[PDB]
């Protein structure tokens, strides 16, 4: 019965190690998403500016 | 054999029920722990995946 408790705890340690590295990968992705999403926002604003600018010139 | 069957199986039933009383509790202890491996494994794979 004691052996089975040593066997069990080992599995749940790996559950945490996987849990941490899985959340750690997603954590890095998050920053990337927010980096570019801003850059795309910057692009679209500039896009709309030209769109009306070119009209108001003509 | 009927003497043996009587003598032996009465001893067996006493040894069994004495063990069972002590060991059915420890079986449940050991068997409910086994079920924890089967869930500790199934989560392990989904996290690895």
């Amino acid at each position: 019965d004691s052996y089975l408790k040593h066997q069990e705890i080992v599995l749940d340690t790996l559950l945490p190690q996987t849990v941490s590295n899985q959340w750690r990968i997603n954590n890095d992705y998050i920053r990337q998403t927010c980096t570019i999403v801003e850059e795309m926002n910057i692009q679209q604003r500039k896009q709309i500016n030209d769109l009306e600018i070119y009209r108001k010139r003509l | 054999g009927r003497t043996s069957m009587k003598i032996q199986f009465k001893t067996a039933m006493p040894p069994t029920e004495v063990l069972l009383e002590s060991i059915q509790s420890k079986v449940e202890s050991i068997e409910q722990l086994q079920r924890k491996l089967q869930h500790v494994q199934p989560l392990e794979q989904q996290n690895n995946e």
